[PDB]
């Protein structure tokens, strides 16, 4: 008697990095980095109508 | 150093991590529809049966009135906060002045309406707790000190210390890092004045529960005691102060319940009757048949009027913690929880090992 | 990095399907006679805790758990089943997840000691031996749990069968093994608590005599001060002798005896961290200890 | 407990007979009670010598209550200088094992709770004079938690015998004999003992207990039918010889008794009061021995691992 198995490949996954500047969402957006936001307490912007 | 944080979604019902700001102590509960029965099994007889929980169904009825937070859901309230039980308690304290201006910011710097509803209610319900004979020690359980806090409506987030030093957590805001213990001044009592004892040493932080058991009013007082003593030795010092609520909890408490009719019984022969050899005995084998046992002494004890230690208690205790320095560190200081201003005793260093409650009944 | 673990090895000879047992049979408590970098299995095994002659019941395990040390399996090769010691080895890390086996869901915050398996079995085949997990349930519940087990054998010389927790019903009855495996149980508390209050009875004959009330609160008060007025209010001082003081001592042996065994102490707190904070029955729970 | 530890340093005064710091390199692992958790000490405050009360010299039994008010620490290592010792009460070490050699006539076994006991026994008392200093040291017997529940328990039966104008002395352990000394006890330290008795006696009693009583009648049949019931009694005890004179009765019917439990009311207050009294009279037995090379016996006059408890 000859009898066996196989393992006939393996698949995976890729997982496609989605930059947020790839999206147009940020067309809604003004995003800028702070270097650092949590010392700062409240901040504040002012108008002028 | 080695310490443990925790995290449990837990409800701002009687919890405010926005007012409370950082290393208040915080306590568990026992999600009350365990409560109800307890309180018609183990309370003695002759007292109110379902006074406790419909005590309690007037809290989660004052809970929210507006929006409608409902009467039960699957996320239940676990937590109380420390600052709140002693605003509950309040108006048991020595100092009258530092007492209101506990309750003041409570009623203030909370985030609701009609908090004083609340207050009144659930030490109402502490109120029941004791005469329908479900302990709030027994429910009442340690949870660990605020280091960082998500908020948001109703539910929120909160990282606590369970184990370690309270300093040695990070905060989240590196502006303002490691936090120390707040505590109001109304509750922290030493044992250095009134045993008179100083010198240097460390000293193991104590949670005291009172309990004046009474058909009328009944009291609740929460004390952080810093000593000296193991609990091993802490069994007389408590004593010793409260040794007055020792009595009238013996006295009291027991009304009403029936006596037999006196007087039950002239005392037991056992010594009387073993110097005499002429005494009738009865065998292994005779016993639990009838005529052997109709000639045997017949003795009828009675137990109903009874004070017994489960209605002679007072006081309770747990661990809570060390002070590892050589000489420990009380700062007295007003802060705002503005624009109201509480006396508050800081804790400096405060190492958390929870322990088993214990009843000086 | 200084990490210490003990390594139970499997003697050779495992059945295919005990082996998946044993890879099902997750992270609980395992108990072990000495902490050693190395053991053999039958230390673990239910048989190891014979006294005769009598293979152990309820009671006899709570004489060994005191003397045997807990541990918590961690990952199950198929060559050794390695488990770290909770009182030594878990201090340094504090690093433990813990299987239920209870029917308890648990809360957090909770103290956790844990009992025999009495309120209700791993078994091999191929390597002759059994193994008994015990049931991690709340310490506050482990002394109501064990009370109210004995007192269901005191009525057989109201219903007890009625837990709840956290708005969670049990039901202990689940009758014919349990009440004859707990009997021992049961003796050594009747025993005990008669031969107190007959002894208690013998030095002050008054405590159920005179009075119902009053003259017995007036003995209590009284005797209950710090006060210097001790002996003076207690003790009644061919005709043969009632051996009173040679059996305050032997007492005092069997009640302080029991005293280890029934306290059932907190090994085992739980810190719910990045999951749920209930934990349900057949959850991992994270584990830490007393620092 | 911290992280590194904790650890006091008792000062030793530089007037020194040199053969008396040679016996104290001997201390190696002893027990020393300390009365605070001070970092730096003195030997005065650890010798007997400030250890006695106002005008009175403690007896033996009434030292136990001067024990549970101070903190047993175990010397680690003697050096010229001073010596360094770790408490119990703090989380003992950094890596957990505090090595105790024994001055103990009792052999240790695996797994067993330790209290520590005054020097009791007759003829094998143990105490370390310093004649330069005038200090008297007097280091407490290590001894399995069994034993120490029964010498506490014959000692405190002893001075019950005192207050009303034969015998128990002796006790034994793996079948050796061994005595212990009666010489006086402080009527005081007696009272306070016997006080602490017969609070968590009556404690106790409770309604379920009145239908225990009348289940007396059955264990003294139910002995005779079943061996192991016949070994509880043990030939001596008060149920016995009550057995045979008083047969009881329930009380029926209870107040309440529809909603209530009295049985379970009364097993629960036993077990927080008579099952808890190993530890009111004597210490808490903090310490059990682990040893990490399996070995069952340590020898009298060895050291031993130790891990905390409980």
């Amino acid at each position: 008697d000859v009898e066996f198995d196989a393992l006939l490949g393996s698949y995976c996954n890729t997982l496609s990095l989605v930059r947020f500047l790839e999206l147009g969402l940020s067309v809604a957006c003004v995003c800028t980095k702070f270097p650092e936001l949590a010392y700062m307490n409240e901040g504040r912007v002012q108008f002028e109508v | 150093p080695r310490h443990h944080l925790t995290r449990q979604v837990i409800l701002t019902d009687l919890c405010q991590p926005n007012a409370d700001r950082a290393g208040t102590l915080l306590l568990a509960l026992r999600h009350p529809a365990d409560l109800p029965h307890l309180a018609h099994q183990r309370a003695p007889p002759g007292r109110q049966t379902e006074r406790l929980g419909e005590a309690w169904g007037q809290l989660m009825e004052a809970t929210a009135l507006g929006s409608g937070r409902a009467e039960s859901g699957c996320t239940r309230a676990g937590l109380v906060s420390f600052n709140f039980l002693v605003a509950a308690c309040a108006a048991s304290y020595d100092a009258r002045d530092a007492a209101d201006a506990v309750r003041a910011h409570v009623t203030a710097n909370y985030r609701g309406t009609r908090v004083g509803a609340r207050l009144d209610r659930f030490s109402e319900c502490l109120r029941a707790m004791v005469h329908t004979h479900v302990f709030p020690h027994e429910v009442m359980r340690f949870f660990g000190g605020l280091v960082s806090w998500v908020t948001q409506d109703e539910l929120a987030s909160v990282t606590a210390v369970c184990a370690g030093p309270q300093e040695a957590a990070h905060t989240g805001h590196p502006g303002r890092p490691r936090s120390a213990v707040i505590l109001p001044a109304c509750a922290f009592v030493d044992l250095d004045a009134e045993l008179g004892l100083g010198g240097p040493g460390a000293a193991f932080l104590y949670l005291v529960f009172t309990y004046r058991q009474r058909r009328d009013q009944e009291l609740c007082c929460v004390y952080v005691i810093k000593s000296q003593l193991p609990p091993r030795g802490l069994e007389p010092a408590l004593e010793r102060l409260f040794g007055r609520l020792r009595i009238t909890n013996t006295i009291h408490g027991t009304e009403d319940m029936t006596p037999p009719a006196p007087n039950r019984n002239p005392d037991f022969p056992l010594a009387g009757l073993a110097a005499n050899p002429q005494t009738p005995r009865c065998s292994a084998g005779q016993v639990t048949n009838p005529q052997f046992a109709d000639r045997l002494y017949r003795w009828q004890p009675d137990l109903r009027g009874r004070p017994t230690a489960r209605t002679c208690t007072y006081a309770a205790f747990a661990e809570l913690g060390m002070m590892p320095e050589d000489s420990p560190r009380c700062l007295h200081r007003t802060e705002r929880f503005g624009a109201v201003s509480v006396p508050v005793v800081i804790l400096e260093g405060v190492v958390w090992r929870p322990g088993e409650w214990r009843a000086c009944a | 990095a200084d990490g210490f673990e003990t390594d139970i090895a499997i003697p050779s000879g495992i059945s295919r399907p005990d082996a998946a047992a044993l890879q099902r049979c997750e992270g609980r408590v395992v108990f072990l006679p000495t902490i050693r970098r190395q053991l053999t299995l039958a230390d673990v095994a239910h048989e190891s805790f014979v006294s005769g002659g009598v293979s152990p019941d309820t009671l006899g395990l709570l004489l060994a758990y005191r003397r045997r040390f807990p541990a918590v399996i961690t990952r199950v090769l198929p060559t050794r089943i390695v488990a770290c010691p909770l009182d030594v080895g878990l201090t340094h890390a504090g690093t433990v997840n813990l299987r239920n086996t209870s029917p308890v869901d648990l809360c957090n915050g909770d103290p956790i000691s844990l009992v025999p398996p009495v309120f209700e079995d791993v078994r091999l085949d191929s390597l002759d031996l059994t193994l008994r997990f015990p049931v991690p349930l709340p310490s506050p519940l482990a002394r109501e749990i064990v009370a109210r087990l004995v007192a269901r054998g005191i009525r057989d010389l109201p219903d007890l069968n009625v837990l709840y927790y956290n708005g969670s019903r049990l039901s202990l009855l689940a009758l014919g093994p349990v009440n004859a495996e707990l009997r021992s149980l049961v003796l050594n508390m009747v025993y005990s608590i008669t031969e107190g209050t007959t002894i208690i009875l013998t030095l002050i004959p008054r405590l159920f005599a005179l009075s119902a009330q009053d003259g017995y609160v007036n003995a209590l008060l009284q005797m209950q001060s710090v006060t210097r007025e001790a002996a003076q209010l207690i003790h009644p001082e061919g005709e043969r002798r009632l051996p009173l003081y040679e059996a305050l001592v032997a007492w005092l042996t069997h009640a302080g005896q029991l005293g280890d065994t029934l306290a059932l102490a907190p090994v085992v707190r739980v810190c719910t961290f990045d999951g749920a904070a209930v934990v349900r029955s057949g959850d991992m729970a994270p584990v830490i200890r007393y620092p």
